[PDB]
């Protein structure tokens, strides 16, 4: 799935089929280094590109004065009442008016979507 | 703007539309076509929906949830755990494996919602892909009852064995690069 | 034991002048620099003009080993200074100002495409054929 | 209120945010008039 | 137009160039008249 | 300045 | 200690204090004031010292062959606005008299010029011409250098000037002219826009300038080519990122630009471009551009690739390489750095530009708005007159150089006073 | 003016408080020629060197070892362009910068500092072109402006207290458009800061008076909120033509 | 053994050195005399699971500086010297980095 680099020149490896043993390899084009492929998957494309934006949401966002917050939804970890909520804030998000929540109070940063 | 929304279709009006008509522009801003239905399909909504599906362009990208390319050394190996069953079924009486099989596997996964909205069939999609591309692309299609709609595409068996090509034994576009080119072509140009 | 509450305090010495100037040699972590194989090295001013205000070239273990290029730090430390503390038998720390900072980056000991052939290859941007075979041909 | 609805009447008097939004609308109308003149003039000349 | 269960008589497009290439110059005469009348009378304005 | 269907 | 429901008095008291200190035209005035002092000195300092020697071919021998003449402009001075009558006696010029007589309200500008001459005998001689008059600068009325400044309303009435007149205008040829602040796009800022009909899906632009010392802008584009174009390899690779570097005829692949900055390894280029290696989407985005630049794997080859596409070709290969290197050090990303080892900083900023383009393509950041007035700056009297004075002072130095070169090729001598043409600046 | 695109002419939201909405010419220059608001000020420019020195003292390690690291080092400190390093703590840096802006040591009133919490960038712009306006400062739900300041300003003459003293005290602050994007404003202290059904409890600033959003010519219009918007533009144009 | 040879003996002995960033007032105080051989004292106090580093300014020099450590795992640093006799040598490898802050 991910990209891995050569251990000699730190260039980009490329996948290559081993014709003898039928085992996927990654070889650097600029040298002779070769490493067997462990993942066995190469090119993955998510056309719907459904990605949980909780991975793209920063905990620091809880410090923004311009964001709305409610005391209705408490946090799961610490049970803090304040929770600052906001929409996708992303282009090409398809159609999503879902509210994402970020817990206020220091260092918790727990994020839930309801 | 401020056009009354009788239908969910925008139309150029006013000075720009007068410009388009007067200039006889080859490219209208909003080219539209009003279609009237001849038979009972006009009265009945389901037949009208069938006509709408027959008249609306649908690419493979529109119904494809996600596409992946796995290097599968053997068809029986079944690197993906899920296909192990249905691959076995198709290889209980294997077809077109006599020449060879491709070591690379394009495991397209289609969204059921889009498929049922467009009323497409796995056999329909597989037939379109296999026939249009030819014997080179061999496709294995899941049962609709299975939770995941999976189409397993492989490159030409005779091209893999290289007995049919003869000529010089030199890889053209490798195989995975060629498979990626095929994937892009299917995504944007299938015209199912 | 004493290690859980040891307190060490040492004298600091700053000599006015040192015969050898002190510099900083910094290697990137991903390069995995190892000094065990450094049997010999050659550090000299570059000849790319084909002196004191020019980058440095390092050639470890002659031509067979890896080569590195080091460039002085462009940002001067007008409001900062760097010192190095070294252990000495007298037990007092000695501080030496950093004359220069150098970041060394390696160059692979791999076959290098000639400029003319590289231009000819770039003329064929749409390299339908495998690039690895092209590199093997060169 | 946030997106531009003005509940006050002209007699009652617009609140400051409503005032700015109203200015935005009036600006759009004025721009439309000014841009319209030239395109319509060119069309009329072509037809004649 | 040639699709099944599509009325050949009344199916029309707004593009006058397509009307030309498919149905002929007289069909374009009528279609251009229809399109101009639509844009003119959408405001409710009447032109003879 | 009125609404979406009116004027600005 | 609060002021509730008494607020209507308080807001207008603080507004009254604001308008009592400043007034309405404080933009113009302040801008001009700043300009004069800072800008003129800076420009006079920033212009290269005049270097000059006689042609070696003209005279035989090397005893006096390089008579190096070096001219340095030390310091600036402005007198109060002054009119020089036909008799020649200087007089203070009141604005009202300038309006009536159709004169220009301007002040003389004097520069200390130090001329150092090396006769190749190592006896370099430095002669300082103090207060050398180089031109006249129109003075904005009621600015710090206007005669009306710091005068009470009674004194203004004695001079037939209105106490209520705001100032902020120049009297040129007896007419009041007002510099109108000119809107412009902000400099040294990366903005990612999308052009619908362009061959690029997204373009990231940075109108870089080095504190407006010179070169008003040096714009550089990093744009991701659209995948709309269909081809076998084109479909396989997808969108590729190209760079429209200044002073280069055509597009340059971005990875080649990174390698020209000395970062050959793909891992390091991606470290500058992709700050988090763990994210797979951005790595997949960057892969095709690496594929495009797989040919060039050396710094010198990349420099030659850049030089070949330069606007003016270089016959020699190493000439092309040196030209590309100097062009990158000066023209590309001038605000980041202009000399020495600013290459790492330029690499980091170019990686930031590519990264911001990638974020816009992935939808993680929104495209910038050109109409957003945060992305806009306003050129007041200061920046406009500063640009003017840059141009005219460079032309003045050029004319001094021409006159000096003639007289030096003669070998007779050179006079600073004759070389300076006050006509130019004035 | 020839361009018929209706995009660059429209009154943008960011023009609030810095360009008069009403006062624009009508014709080929609708929305292309603008006029400053009454309280608007335009930055004159300053040297970025002291700000860079303070940043170096606080932290902002430059030439680091790929430390952004999914922006683990929260925020990248920018200046007028010129990425100058990054910090691990962005909030302490922002608060220290605001305190310095009050004490007027390294940050003149015009220095504009913007932190984008998402995307993790701090911009710190001092580039001689920015248009900014004075806003009162709200700490918790209380305006920093108090009766002492208003009483001293009321006695302005023979008390040697002026607007610059109000700025030095930290009561008011200059905010440009980029900072206006990151600031919670209240139109009025009483109506908005005071506790009610809580719309926002994080107001950071308060408008001195809304009427200052108008320019010179539109400020003579009486009851301008009771007229149609194009009529205020017409009155600005005609008030430039009145005889007096 | 040549002119360009680098004396890697310090690397072989694995001599550990500490790199510290110190302010300009401290460096200028040191450079004022710079020849007395003394500028201050570095005191390190270690506890069960915490260590603190401080520097005390010399009383003559003045007429507390806590040290904050930084991780060095992200970059490998070494110190090399260019002798006036054109004999390059390596002094050691940096094993710890510190910053000096005003009180
Ligand atoms: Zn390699
Ligand atoms: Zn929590």
């Amino acid at each position: 799935v991910g990209i891995r680099f050569c251990q000699e020149c730190n260039n980009m490896l490329y996948p290559k089929e081993d014709k003898e043993n039928r085992i996927l390899l990654y070889a650097c084009r600029n040298c002779d280094y070769q490493q067997e492929a462990d993942n066995s998957c190469i090119y993955v494309n998510k056309i719907t590109h459904e990605v949980d934006e909780l991975t793209q949401i920063i905990a620091d966002v809880s410090q923004d004065p311009t964001l709305p917050r409610t005391e209705d939804h408490p946090c799961q970890k610490c049970g803090h009442k304040e929770a600052v909520f906001f929409q996708s804030h992303s282009a090409r998000a398809e159609d999503a008016m879902r509210l994402y929540y970020v817990c206020t109070a220091p260092h918790c940063g727990h994020r839930w979507t309801e | 703007f401020h056009y009354a929304g009788v239908s969910a279709k925008n139309v150029t009006l006013g000075v720009p539309r007068l410009k388009e008509l007067i200039n006889i522009s080859k490219k209208p801003k909003t080219p539209s076509l009003t279609v009237f239905l001849l038979g009972q399909s006009a009265r009945d909504a389901e037949r009208a929906k069938d006509i709408l599906c027959r008249l609306e362009h649908t690419t493979l990208r529109k119904v494809t949830a996600n596409t992946a390319i796995y290097y599968d050394p053997n068809p029986q190996s079944t690197v993906v755990a899920e296909d192990q069953e249905w691959v076995n079924v198709y290889y209980e009486m294997p077809d077109f494996d006599v020449a060879r099989i491709s070591p690379w596997l394009l495991r397209v996964e289609l969204d059921r919602k889009h498929m049922t909205d467009r009323k497409l069939t796995m056999e329909q999609i597989a037939e379109k892909i296999n026939a249009g591309f030819g014997d080179d692309l061999n496709c294995i299609f899941n049962d609709d009852n299975a939770e995941k709609l999976v189409l397993r595409i492989r490159i030409m068996n005779s091209d893999e064995n290289k007995m049919q090509e003869e000529e010089e034994v030199v890889d053209k576009m490798d195989d995975d690069v060629f498979l990626r080119c095929i994937e892009s072509n299917m995504l944007t140009d299938m015209t199912l | 034991g004493p290690s859980s509450q040891n307190v060490t305090e040492y004298v600091v010495r700053v000599p006015k002048n040192t015969t050898k100037k002190y510099n900083i040699m910094a290697f990137n972590a991903a390069d995995k620099v190892n000094f065990a194989t450094w049997n010999q090295a050659r550090l000299e001013r570059d000849l790319s003009n084909k002196p004191e205000d020019q980058p440095w070239l390092l050639r470890v273990n002659g031509k067979s080993g890896r080569k590195f290029k080091g460039i002085k730090k462009g940002g001067v430390t007008e409001n900062t200074s760097y010192y190095i503390f070294t252990q000495c038998p007298d037990g007092a720390f000695e501080a030496f100002p950093v004359h220069n900072w150098y970041n060394f980056t390696p160059l692979a000991r791999h076959r290098t495409l000639t400029a003319e052939e590289a231009e000819e290859e770039w003329e064929r941007r749409n390299k339908v054929l495998n690039h690895f075979s092209i590199m093997q041909q060169r | 209120e946030s997106r531009g609805f003005v509940e006050n009447s002209y007699l009652a008097g617009l609140t400051p945010t409503e005032f700015f939004f109203h200015a935005m609308g009036g600006r759009e109308g004025l721009i439309d008039t000014a841009v319209k003149t030239a395109e319509t003039g060119y069309i009329q000349r072509r037809l004649i | 137009l040639s699709e099944k269960d599509v009325d050949p008589v009344r199916t029309t497009s707004n593009d006058i160039v397509e009307i030309f290439t498919v149905l002929g110059i007289e069909a374009v005469r009528k279609a251009l008249e229809r399109e101009l009348y639509h844009v003119i009378s959408f405001d409710g304005s009447y032109v003879n | 300045i009125w609404g979406i269907g009116c004027n600005p | 200690e609060i002021t509730p429901d008494l607020w209507q008095e308080a807001c207008w008291i603080v507004i009254s204090s604001y308008f009592d200190e400043k007034g309405l035209v404080r933009q113009q005035l302040d801008s001009f004031d700043e300009f004069i002092q800072m800008s003129v000195q800076r420009i006079v300092e920033d212009a290269p010292p005049i270097d000059l020697q006689a042609e070696a071919q003209h005279a035989s021998g090397e005893v006096e062959e390089p008579p190096r003449y070096l001219l340095k402009f030390e310091q600036i001075y402005l007198s109060k606005p002054t009119h020089w009558e036909r008799d020649g006696a200087p007089s203070p010029m009141m604005p009202n008299e300038a309006r009536l007589r159709n004169l220009t309200y301007s002040a003389p500008l004097y520069v200390d010029i130090t001329k150092t001459v090396i006769k190749e005998g190592e006896e370099q001689l430095q002669t300082q011409h103090q207060k050398t008059f180089i031109g006249k600068i129109p003075i904005m009325l009621r600015s710090t250098y206007c005669l009306l400044n710091g005068l009470t309303d009674r004194d203004l009435c004695e001079l037939n000037e209105c106490p209520l007149d705001p100032g902020g205008y120049f009297i040129i040829n007896g007419s009041e002219k007002v510099l109108i602040a000119q809107e412009k796009m902000a400099t040294n800022t990366v903005y990612v826009f999308a052009k619908k009909d362009s061959k690029y899906a997204y373009t990231g632009e940075c109108r870089s300038c080095l504190e407006n010392s010179s070169r008003p802008t040096s714009t550089i584009w990093v744009s991701m080519l659209a995948r709309g174009g269909q081809g076998a390899k084109k479909s396989a690779i997808g969108q590729r990122i190209v760079a429209t570097l200044p002073y280069i005829k055509q597009e340059v692949p971005i990875i080649i630009v990174f390698r020209a900055l000395g970062f050959v390894s793909d891992r390091d280029i991606l470290e500058h471009i992709i700050y988090d290696f763990e994210d797979p989407e951005m790595m997949e985005m960057v892969k095709p551009s690496l594929d495009e630049a797989f040919v060039i794997q050396e710094q010198n080859v990349a420099l030659n690739f850049i030089g070949s596409r330069g606007a003016k070709p270089g016959v020699t290969k190493e000439k092309r390489i040196k030209y590309a290197k100097e062009v990158l050090q000066k023209e590309m990303l001038p605000h980041v750095g202009v000399s020495d080892f600013c290459e790492t900083k330029k690499a980091y900023f170019l990686g930031y530009m590519v990264h911001r383009l990638l974020l816009a393509a992935l939808g993680r950041r929104e495209l910038d708005d050109r109409d957003h007035y945060g992305n806009k700056r306003l050129d007041l009297a200061g920046p406009l007159l500063a640009f003017l004075f840059r141009g005219m002072f460079k032309n003045l130095l050029k004319e001094v150089r021409i006159y000096a070169q003639k007289f030096i090729d003669r070998g007779k001598d050179f006079n600073l006073e004759l070389a300076i043409k006050t006509r130019i600046i004035s | 003016r020839d361009g018929k695109l209706a995009k660059p002419r429209q009154l943008h939201n960011t023009l609030w408080g810095m360009v008069c909405p009403a006062e624009t010419p009508e014709g080929h220059a609708v929305g292309l020629v603008k006029n400053l608001a009454l309280m608007a000020y335009i930055s004159v420019g300053s040297q970025p060197s002291p700000i860079l020195e303070f940043l170096e003292e606080w932290s902002m390690e430059n030439l680091e070892e790929i430390s952004p690291a999914a922006i683990a080092d929260a925020t990248k400190i920018f200046v007028n362009g010129c990425w100058v390093g990054i910090h691990k703590d962005p909030e302490q840096l922002m608060n220290t910068l605001r305190k310095l802006r009050r004490q007027m040591d390294i940050i003149v009133s015009e220095v504009s500092m913007i932190r984008d919490i998402r995307e993790r960038e701090i911009r710190i712009y001092t580039d001689a072109g920015r248009i900014c306006r004075p806003l009162l400062i709200v700490e918790k739900q209380k305006l920093l402006l108090k009766k002492r300041h208003i009483d001293q300003l009321k006695e302005r003459e023979y008390n040697n207290y002026s607007w610059q003293d109000l700025v030095a005290s930290g009561v008011v602050e200059y905010i440009d458009t980029l900072e206006e994007e990151t600031v919670m404003l209240a139109m009025t202290p009483d109506d908005l800061q005071e506790k009610e059904v809580a719309y926002c409890s994080t107001y950071t600033h308060c408008e001195i008076h809304p009427s200052m959003i108008l320019g010179v010519c539109a400020s003579i219009i009486p009851f301008p909120d009771h007229n149609q918007s194009p009529r205020n533009t017409y009155q600005s144009a005609m008030g430039k033509q009145a005889m007096g | 053994a040549e002119r360009g040879e680098l004396d890697l003996t310090g690397a072989k002995q694995n001599t550990g050195v500490w790199l510290v960033k110190v302010p300009k007032y401290l460096s200028q105080q040191w450079a004022k005399a710079s020849g007395r051989g003394e500028v201050g004292k570095l005191r390190i106090a270690k506890t069960q699971g915490r260590t603190e580093v401080s520097f005390t300014l010399n009383e003559d020099l003045a007429n507390e500086h806590p040290f904050v450590l930084q991780s060095v795992g992200g970059q490998t640093l070494t110190v090399f010297t260019e002798s006036s006799s054109d004999k390059l040598s390596l002094e050691g490898i940096v094993v710890q980095r510190a910053e000096c802050r005003p009180a």
